[PDB]
C-alpha cells in the first residue's frame, strides 16, 4: 500500500483550492526589506506586500498574516516574445495579522 | 518717450519676470531632471529592462 503520486496531487490543499484569484490564504513572513514584506503561502513563488502604515510594527519575521491571492505566478507574453516573462513572485493583497 | 521716471512701475515688472524665468529654468534644468519627478528616468528604466530581455528567439 504506497501512496501514488496522483493520490498525492489529489489530495493536496493546493489542489483542492481550485483558481488562486480571490482566495483568502495564510502566509508566513521569512524576509524583510524595508517596508517589503515577503511572505510565502505555500505556493511555488512568494509575494510582496507594503508594511501597513496602522500596524507596520507588529509585521516581523515569523509573522502570520492574512492574504487575498490574485496569481500564483505572474506571466504575461509581450511583443515579439517567443516565451512568458515571469517575474518568479506572486500577487497577493495584504489584508491583516492571522489571530487565533 | 522712452522715459524711465514715467515707467518705473513697467520696468520693475518685467525685470522682476525675467529673474524668475532664469531661476525657474536653472531650477528646471538641474532640481527637475535630477529630482526624477514624475515618471522613472530612462536610465533607471533602462536597468530594470535588461534584468527581464525580450527574447524573440529560441534558448
Amino acid at each position: 500500500n504506497v501512496e501514488s503520486f496522483a493520490s498525492m496531487l489529489r489530495h493536496s490543499p493546493l489542489t483542492q483550492m481550485g483558481p488562486a484569484k480571490d482566495k483568502l490564504v495564510i502566509g508566513r513572513i521569512f524576509h524583510i526589506v524595508e517596508n517589503d514584506l515577503y511572505i510565502d503561502f505555500g505556493g511555488k513563488f512568494h509575494c510582496v506586500c507594503r508594511r501597513p502604515e496602522v500596524d507596520g510594527e507588529k509585521y516581523q519575521k515569523g509573522t502570520r498574516v492574512r492574504l487575498r491571492l490574485l496569481d500564483l505566478e505572474l506571466t504575461s507574453r509581450f511583443l515579439g516574445a517567443t516565451t512568458d516573462t515571469t517575474v518568479l513572485e506572486a500577487n497577493a493583497v495584504l489584508l491583516g495579522i492571522q489571530e487565533s | 518717450e522712452f522715459r524711465d521716471d514715467a515707467c518705473r512701475k513697467e520696468i520693475q515688472g518685467f525685470l522682476d519676470c525675467a529673474a524668475r524665468a532664469q531661476e525657474a529654468r536653472k531650477m528646471r534644468s538641474i532640481q527637475e531632471t535630477l529630482g526624477e519627478s514624475g515618471s522613472l528616468l530612462p536610465n533607471k528604466l533602462n536597468k530594470l529592462l535588461q534584468r527581464f530581455p525580450n527574447k524573440p528567439y529560441l534558448s
